[PDB]
């Protein structure tokens, strides 16, 4: 996509919330430690409890996040995400051939039949004696 | 929900209610309607609301109408009090 | 018609036309409530 | 077989008042229908514009032919439509 | 990948809204009684009365307007003094022989 | 001799029997700039018809008083006196539907 | 370095410093107009000398409002406090921060300097056509001034809007306060620059919109679609200064604070679409004078729930803390006034009502109560909440109840009256008027140059 | 309003919802870095506005004053006939365009105009209908109301039956006293 | 956004081109390139003008034609 999204089109710096799929979750996984079972009492809190590099989980997407910028080959994405990345450019080639295949032969025919005619040939023949071509856009009228 | 506090609708519809955000679209939508339906059924009909013959007369205006009707008053109320300009001076 | 001395004229004066009265009544109309909401905003101005 | 269509009488908006014609300068009172012509007639302008048009279009004509009864009965359809909602309320 | 607005929004909000906005002006006409047939023509009914004229043959061919009409502004007495109808038809028919 | 006479036949008539009251097609609203030139347009084309001289054109001039200011109707009575009037122009020499 | 700085505080106090020194001219001009009005007959402007009258009130409004107390409320105090209420070091755009401020400066100077060189000629703060296009060429002047300022504003507009990317902690009342009347800058200059290269193009490229069968009101529509939303982006940001004010001094959470940040952003949505009721007496048709007529009401709807949201700060506060503070005393008094002006201002809103207080004094005194008193007092109000912050010193205004007394009882000299006068009637832009008029005129004269000697005396 | 991201928000399906409300708030924030931080701020917000009681009422405002924006600029375009948006009858000159006249006395008369304009009598205390009778037909003739506006008005009596001198100051006892001097016609 | 499989269901290769032997026919290989590349650009780019020249162009019968033979006086 062309605009730039912290969440999601996040192409500056390239960080991902979550790893990739790929990996095991023995390996990495999701920094989620929402259910946690209940702490035993008699455990005593050693480090800050503080949100941050202290959990494996957090450490390891601080790191992957780092060390996945540097890659031996592309990680070749499918059709869908190729065509949504240039949507735009595709549509905008696609009506330019409408406008030179579709609207340009009719618009030449009614400039010749407006010649010959006086009026467009999608418009009504005047009886009033005005002179000249008249409106073009017929049913905005 | 109209002239309604929303702690009444959290506490008797909890389930109607369960989706805060939801919930929100739906009163601007409702809202929306309605003052929508005010400009093109209220003021916009044409040719319509003209019938002055059928003023609504509400069941406090009989119980007043009653009361002076009974007494003199609606009939004293009712009288030109005055009908000429000039007093004629003695 | 003409501007007097030392005069409040409040919510208008001498008018001459119904919709002239209707100006003024509009006014009065309004002017109690507007009593209402100021006097009683202004009393719970205070510790 | 008979005369009208039965209706709920909240259908038939039957007047819930009596308002007296107007009396004639000469003390004679004047139809209620005649006071209402004027306001139905614009209430119905739309058709008496193109009954209008009809009128201008058969004067230009160098032969005789020509009728303007369809608009016209198009146009009195709809002022009779609009009497019919007030007149009663007149009437006795 | 993360989706903010309709899947196909630039389409379905241009030609939706066309949409909406053409069948509500039908549904406007229908409460006013709105005439909705199409004239392209002025209405002034004695001028269109002079042109079937002219296409009847009654009035020559060519003839101006202000050759017509019961009042003439000064501009119009100007172009009376130089206007000859008569002339120009002929030169329209010289024109039609050497083309055919 | 009818009730509803007035909106049969024109609704000009109605402000040509009624000079000091509201058109039907401008009562909307309170600028009457577009009443007035109406009016204009409306004189402009009886005398075209008729000639100045009748008595119709000569009240047609005074309903255009009746909501033309009388600065605005000296100098548009100055363009159609010269020819350069947009409103009196022939139909036959309007520019209105030339290249487009 | 003094020009070069781009320290954010610095150029803070640069917009409150250079906001005073104009603010001298336009009380000058506002004590010109107050001496003339004491009586009727020429006092200090010849009869032959009309046109300079006409220049003085012009430049009276403009200065004041564009020059004055929009720096001073969104300028001056944002530029100080914003990047600190953010837990952020200093403004995101720090070059642009430096060249507004002498961006208004220079617009200042072009503007006074037109006064001493150009032929001195009014049309009054809107500059409404055709009067204004058919003028001399200090009409020309204070254009390119609008003009240039209009740069400052977008340009310190798109400053704070970036705050929202790099804020650090919660976004305050005050903060939500200066970001919505961003939004509203954002959305109105476009449109009022786009009908003064209009007006610009009659008066100086023989354009012809301002002529016959070109509509006139079509400038009216255009200005006043960002007229009225400059009243309300000068009033914003002083709402959020009393917010902070009220629970600062009193040591109260602040009371619905989402209320009030809903409040904000419902007054500008309602403050963009009701800017035809400075248009009512022009024709416009029956359908929308109602529409604009019910949406101006409803916009009392979230203004009456701030008012109430403060009063409830204020009640219930410890006796035992000093309340005679100054800057508590304004933002007390700011609730009382503020409440005068809108009250007036639905009066005023009724179109039949307004149709005969429509270009009176009636309407002048309800925006002097609502600016000239409510965003003078909140501009005070927060700088003197400031004052430890700031570190200015050589006045006497901490704590001196004398100057708030006498403020509040003088200001209201001069404008009470004002409303009295406007039901006599008496015309606003007028400097000659009928004898009968003069009791109320000379009360208001008296209290006007009260007002300037009690201001001596801070120092 | 869950305290524990462990208990699921209930969501409904639609376009705007928690799902869909979560998918897009943090489509622009640098602070949702991780799932868990993710949700915790997103709940935070979600409680700070959504749960808040008074802000329902603001909701309605701006869905009431929108609602009357949409349709009143709507109604212009349909209805007014001033409001120029086919160019067929702005080619004619002004007598000529008969299909725009057919918009002006329908939108003369609307319903509220007709139901409001009555109570006229709650303003003017002297001849309150002066201006109910007129013989061309644009408009229905008035008639004076019975009661007084409801609201505000308690300067005058609930019912003007209850009035000892409304009926001496209509403008027919008015037209009255003065034609009996000649004075005036009306 | 809703994860869904790639709908291409045409030949992925049509092998290495050699003089332009054993290549599928023209049109099919048109159809193919833009199943390859989505119709829905196709559909969108085509959208407007197709609209607008149907619109116009129906005149011809709408309200040339139909004028002529429907116009009560
Ligand atoms: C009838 C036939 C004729 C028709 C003629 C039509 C004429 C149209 C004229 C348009 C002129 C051109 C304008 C756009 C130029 C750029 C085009 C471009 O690059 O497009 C492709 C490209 C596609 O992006 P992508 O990321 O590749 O998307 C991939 C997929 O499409 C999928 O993407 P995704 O869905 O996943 O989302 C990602 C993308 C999706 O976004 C886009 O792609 C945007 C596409 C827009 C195209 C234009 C369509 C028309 C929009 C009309 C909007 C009307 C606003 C309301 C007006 C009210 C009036 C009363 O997000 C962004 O890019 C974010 C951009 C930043 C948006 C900022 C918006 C600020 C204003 C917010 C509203 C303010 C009012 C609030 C009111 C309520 C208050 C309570 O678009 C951009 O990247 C453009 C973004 C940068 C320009 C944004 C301009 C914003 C202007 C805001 C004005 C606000 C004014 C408010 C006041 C108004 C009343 C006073
Ligand atoms: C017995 C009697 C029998 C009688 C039988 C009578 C038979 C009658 C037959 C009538 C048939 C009626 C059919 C009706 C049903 C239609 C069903 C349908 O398919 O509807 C949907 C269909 C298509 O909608 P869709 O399904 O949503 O489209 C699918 C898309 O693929 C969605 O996918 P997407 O969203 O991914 O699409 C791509 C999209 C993806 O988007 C992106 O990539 C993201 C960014 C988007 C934002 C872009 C921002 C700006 C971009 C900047 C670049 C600009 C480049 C160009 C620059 C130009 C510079 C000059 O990007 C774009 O599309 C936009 C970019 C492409 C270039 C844009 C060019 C400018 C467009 C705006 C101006 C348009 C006006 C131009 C006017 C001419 C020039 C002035 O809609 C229509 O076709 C409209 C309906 C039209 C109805 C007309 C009815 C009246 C005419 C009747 C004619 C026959 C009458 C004959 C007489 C009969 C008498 C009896
Ligand atoms: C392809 C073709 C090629 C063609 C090639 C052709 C080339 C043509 C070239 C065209 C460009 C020429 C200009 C280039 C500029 C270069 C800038 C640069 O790099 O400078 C480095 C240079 C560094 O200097 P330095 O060599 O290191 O020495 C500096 C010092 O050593 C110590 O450093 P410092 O920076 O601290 O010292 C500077 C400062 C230090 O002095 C002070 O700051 C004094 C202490 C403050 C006292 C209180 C002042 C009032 C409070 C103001 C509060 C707001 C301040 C806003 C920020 C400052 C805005 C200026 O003093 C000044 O510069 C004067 C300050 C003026 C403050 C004005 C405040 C408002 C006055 C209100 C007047 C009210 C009466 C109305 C009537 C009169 C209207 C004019 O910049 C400066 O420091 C000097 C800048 C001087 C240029 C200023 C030009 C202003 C023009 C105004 C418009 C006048 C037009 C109308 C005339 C009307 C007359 C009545
Ligand atoms: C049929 C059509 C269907 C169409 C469907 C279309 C679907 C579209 C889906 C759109 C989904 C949007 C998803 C994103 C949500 C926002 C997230 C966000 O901004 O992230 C922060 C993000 C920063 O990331 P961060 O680090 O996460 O931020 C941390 C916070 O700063 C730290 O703050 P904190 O943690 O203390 O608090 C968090 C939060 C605190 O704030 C919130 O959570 C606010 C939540 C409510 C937002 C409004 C949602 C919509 C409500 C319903 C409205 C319906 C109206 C319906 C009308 C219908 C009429 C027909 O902070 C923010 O949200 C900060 C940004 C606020 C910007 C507000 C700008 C003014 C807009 C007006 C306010 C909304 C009023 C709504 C109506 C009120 C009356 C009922 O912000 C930015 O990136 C700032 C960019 C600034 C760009 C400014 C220039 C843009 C161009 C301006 C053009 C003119 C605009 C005119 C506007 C007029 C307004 C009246
Ligand atoms: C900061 C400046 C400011 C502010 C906040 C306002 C706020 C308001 N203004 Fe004002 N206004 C001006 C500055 C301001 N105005 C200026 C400068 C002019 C003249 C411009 C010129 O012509 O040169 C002007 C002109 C002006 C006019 C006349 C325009 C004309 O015809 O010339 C009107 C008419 O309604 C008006 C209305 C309002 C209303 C309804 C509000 C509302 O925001 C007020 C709402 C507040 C309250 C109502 C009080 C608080 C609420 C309560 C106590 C409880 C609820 C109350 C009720 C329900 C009644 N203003
Ligand atoms: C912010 C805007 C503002 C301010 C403060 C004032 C302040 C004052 N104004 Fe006003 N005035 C306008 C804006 C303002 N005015 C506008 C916009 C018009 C309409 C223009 C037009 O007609 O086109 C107007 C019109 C106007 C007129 C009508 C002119 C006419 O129609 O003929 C009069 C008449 O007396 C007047 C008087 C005053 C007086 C006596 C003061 C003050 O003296 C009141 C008391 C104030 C003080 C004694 C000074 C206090 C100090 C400051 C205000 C500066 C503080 C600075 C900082 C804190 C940085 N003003
Ligand atoms: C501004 C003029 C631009 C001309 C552009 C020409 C191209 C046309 C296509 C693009 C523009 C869309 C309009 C298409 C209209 C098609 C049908 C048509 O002709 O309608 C004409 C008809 C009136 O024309 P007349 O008959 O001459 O007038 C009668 C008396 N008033 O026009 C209309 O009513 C439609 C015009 C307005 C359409 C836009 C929508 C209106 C409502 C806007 C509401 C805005 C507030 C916010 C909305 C929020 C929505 C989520
Ligand atoms: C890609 C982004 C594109 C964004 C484009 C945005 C376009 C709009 C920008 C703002 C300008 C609005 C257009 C100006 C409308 C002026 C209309 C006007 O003045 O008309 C009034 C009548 O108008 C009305 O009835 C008033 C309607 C109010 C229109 C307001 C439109 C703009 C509102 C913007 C507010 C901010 C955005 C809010 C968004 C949603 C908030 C929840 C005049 O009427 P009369 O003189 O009597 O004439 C009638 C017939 N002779
Ligand atoms: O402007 O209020
Ligand atoms: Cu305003
Ligand atoms: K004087």
């Amino acid at each position: 996509k062309h605009f730039f999204t912290d969440g999601a089109n996040d192409y500056v710096t390239g960080w991902e919330n979550t790893p990739p799929l790929k990996f095991p979750a023995s390996v990495m996984k999701p920094c989620d430690y929402s259910m946690t079972k209940p702490i035993p009492k008699h455990w005593k809190l050693r480090g800050s409890g503080i949100h941050g590099p202290e959990n494996t989980d957090l450490m390891k997407l601080v790191l992957w996040n780092r060390l996945k910028q540097k890659r031996p080959q592309r990680e070749v994405p499918n059709i869908n995400y190729l065509k949504d990345s240039i949507r735009l450019e595709l549509s905008v080639n696609w009506w330019l051939m409408s406008c030179i295949f579709l609207w340009g032969p009719w618009l030449h025919w009614g400039q010749e039949y407006q010649k010959v005619h006086e009026q467009p040939p999608w418009a009504m023949k005047r009886i009033d004696g005005l002179r000249g071509e008249g409106y073009f856009t017929w049913f905005l009228e | 929900s109209i002239f309604t506090p929303m702690d009444w609708m959290f506490y008797y519809f909890p389930n109607y209610s369960r989706d805060k955000v939801a919930l929100m679209a739906r009163q601007i939508k409702i809202h929306f309607a309605i003052g929508f339906a005010l400009v093109f059924l209220v003021y916009h009909p044409p040719y319509k609301g003209a019938d002055y013959g059928n003023f609504h007369k509400s069941p406090l205006y009989w119980y007043k109408y009653n009361q002076l009707e009974r007494s003199g008053q609606l009939q004293e109320n009712l009288r030109i009090k005055r009908d000429w300009f000039y007093d004629e001076d003695p | 018609d003409i501007p007097w001395p030392a005069r409040t004229d409040w919510g208008g004066h001498d008018p001459a036309t119904p919709f002239a009265e209707l100006m003024i009544n509009t006014h009065s109309m309004f002017w109690p409530v507007a009593i209402f909401i100021y006097v009683s905003a202004i009393y719970m101005v205070k510790k | 077989a008979r005369a009208y269509c039965g209706r709920f009488a909240f259908m038939l908006d039957y007047p819930k008042s009596y308002h007296p014609p107007r009396k004639n300068e000469d003390g004679d009172y004047v139809d209620p229908r005649t006071d209402m012509l004027p306001k139905c007639a614009a209430e119905c302008s739309e058709w008496l514009t193109e009954y209008n048009a009809c009128v201008q279009r058969i004067k230009m004509r160098t032969d005789g032919r020509g009728n303007c009864q369809g608009q016209y009965e198009e146009f009195a359809m709809c002022q009779d439509h609009c009497i019919a909602h007030e007149l009663f309320h007149y009437l006795k | 990948g993360r989706r903010l607005l309709h899947g196909n929004y630039f389409t379905r909000y241009l030609f939706g809204s066309l949409a909406v906005i053409w069948i509500a002006e039908y549904a406007a006409a229908c409460q006013y009684g709105i005439p909705r047939h199409r004239n392209p023509n002025w209405m002034w009914s004695w001028w269109l009365e002079k042109q079937n004229q002219i296409k009847n043959g009654e009035i020559p061919a060519n003839t101006p307007g202000y050759a017509m009409v019961k009042w003439n502004n000064e501009a119009e007495q100007r172009w009376l003094k130089t206007l000859n109808v008569e002339a120009m038809n002929e030169e329209f028919a010289r024109r039609r022989e050497a083309y055919y | 001799e009818s009730a509803d006479a007035l909106f049969v036949g024109t609704l000009d008539r109605l402000t040509a029997e009624h000079p000091h009251t509201d058109d039907p097609r401008f009562a909307f609203q309170s600028n009457q700039w577009n009443n007035c030139e109406l009016r204009f347009t409306q004189f402009c084309r009886c005398t075209r018809e008729l000639g100045e001289d009748d008595p119709r054109c000569k009240y047609q001039y005074y309903r255009a008083q009746t909501v033309c200011h009388e600065f605005l109707l000296e100098d548009w009575m100055e363009h159609r006196h010269r020819g350069t009037c947009d409103l009196d122009i022939m139909p036959d020499r309007q520019v209105i539907h030339m290249r487009g | 370095f003094y020009i070069l700085v781009n320290n954010n505080k610095r150029i803070g106090i640069y917009y409150i410093k250079l906001s005073i020194i104009i603010g001298i001219l336009g009380i000058v001009l506002s004590y010109i107009i107050r001496v003339e009005l004491y009586n009727s007959g020429n006092r200090i402007i010849k009869y032959d000398n009309v046109n300079y009258y006409n220049m003085v009130i012009t430049l009276h409004g403009l200065l004041m409002i564009f020059y004055i107390i929009m720096p001073g409320l969104y300028g001056g105090i944002p530029l100080y406090i914003l990047p600190i209420l953010s837990v952020i070091t200093d403004i995101v755009l720090p070059r642009i921060n430096n060249i507004s401020i002498i961006i208004v400066l220079i617009s200042y100077i072009v503007v006074i300097n037109s006064i001493v060189i150009e032929y001195n000629i009014g049309t009054g703060w809107t500059l409404y056509p055709p009067l204004s296009i058919i003028g001399t060429v200090i009409v020309n002047m204070i254009l390119y001034g609008l003009i240039i300022i209009g740069i400052s504003s977008i340009i310190s507009a798109i400053n704070f809007m970036n705050i929202l990317i790099v804020i650090d902690g919660i976004i305050y009342v005050y903060i939500w306060s200066i970001i919505i009347t961003s939004v509203l800058l954002i959305i109105s200059l476009p449109i009022l620059n786009g009908i003064l290269l209009m007006i610009l193009s009659d008066i100086y490229f023989n354009s012809i919109y301002f002529i016959l069968n070109g509509d006139v009101v079509l400038y009216q529509h255009l200005f006043w679609y960002f007229g009225h939303p400059e009243v309300y982006i000068l009033i914003l940001p002083a709402f959020g200064i009393i917010s902070i004010i009220l629970s600062v001094l009193n040591n109260k959470i602040i009371f619905g604070m989402k209320s009030m940040i809903l409040a904000i952003i419902m007054i500008s949505i309602l403050g963009s679409i009701v800017w035809a009721h400075h248009i009512y007496t022009v024709g416009l048709e029956l359908d929308t004078k109602i529409y604009f007529n019910n949406l101006t009401l409803i916009i009392s709807i979230p203004t009456g729930n701030k008012i109430y949201n403060w009063i409830i700060l204020y009640i219930g506060s410890y006796n035992i803390l000093y309340n005679g503070y100054q800057s508590l005393i304004f933002s007390i008094m700011f609730i009382i006034i503020f409440i005068i002006g809108g009250i007036t201002g639905i009066i005023i809103s009724i179109d039949i009502i307004d149709i005969g207080l429509h270009d009176t004094y009636y309407i002048v005194s309800h925006f002097h109560y609502i600016l000239s008193i409510g965003a003078v007092i909140s501009l005070l109000a927060g700088i003197l909440l400031l004052k430890d912050i700031i570190g200015y010193y050589n006045v006497i205004i901490k704590i001196n109840k004398y100057f708030g007394l006498l403020l509040f009882i003088n200001i209201n000299i001069i404008f009470t009256p004002q409303f009295i006068i406007g039901f006599n009637v008496m015309p606003r832009r007028i400097l000659e008027y009928s004898d009968n008029i003069i009791v109320w005129n000379l009360i208001s004269s008296i209290g006007s140059i009260s007002t300037i000697l009690i201001l001596l005396s801070i120092f | 309003p869950p305290t524990r991201l462990s208990t699921p928000l209930y969501s409904e399906g639609g376009a705007f919802t928690v799902n869909w409300w979560r998918n897009r708030y943090g489509l622009y924030s640098r602070r949702q870095t991780d799932p868990m931080l993710a949700e915790f701020l997103f709940r935070q917000q979600v409680k700070e506005w959504f749960y808040d009681v008074p802000s329902y009422n603001y909701a309605a405002l701006v869905g009431l004053a929108l609602g009357i924006l949409v349709a009143v600029i709507w109604r212009h375009f349909l209805f007014n006939p001033d409001v120029y948006v086919r160019r067929q009858e702005l080619r004619k000159m002004w007598p000529d365009r008969h299909r725009q006249f057919a918009y002006a006395v329908p939108y003369l008369n609307p319903q509220l105009k007709n139901l409001l304009l009555p109570y006229k009598n709650s303003f003017i205390d002297n001849e309150p209908d002066y201006a109910d009778y007129n013989p061309v037909g644009l408009r229905p003739q008035r008639v004076m109301a019975i009661r007084r506006i409801p609201g505000f008005f308690w300067a005058i009596p609930q019912y003007f039956f209850e009035d000892p001198l409304y009926t001496s100051c209509s403008t027919k006892n008015m037209q009255t006293i003065y034609k009996k001097l000649g004075y005036s016609e009306l | 956004h809703i994860p869904h499989p790639v709908k291409y269901v045409g030949p992925r290769r049509y092998g290495r081109y050699v003089y332009g032997m054993n290549r599928p026919p023209v049109l099919r290989q048109v159809k193919d390139w833009i199943d390859w590349t989505g119709w829905n650009s196709v559909f969108g780019g085509f959208s407007f003008q197709v609209a607008f020249g149907l619109m116009i162009v129906s005149g011809v019968y709408l309200n040339n034609y139909r004028a002529t033979h429907t116009l009560y006086y």
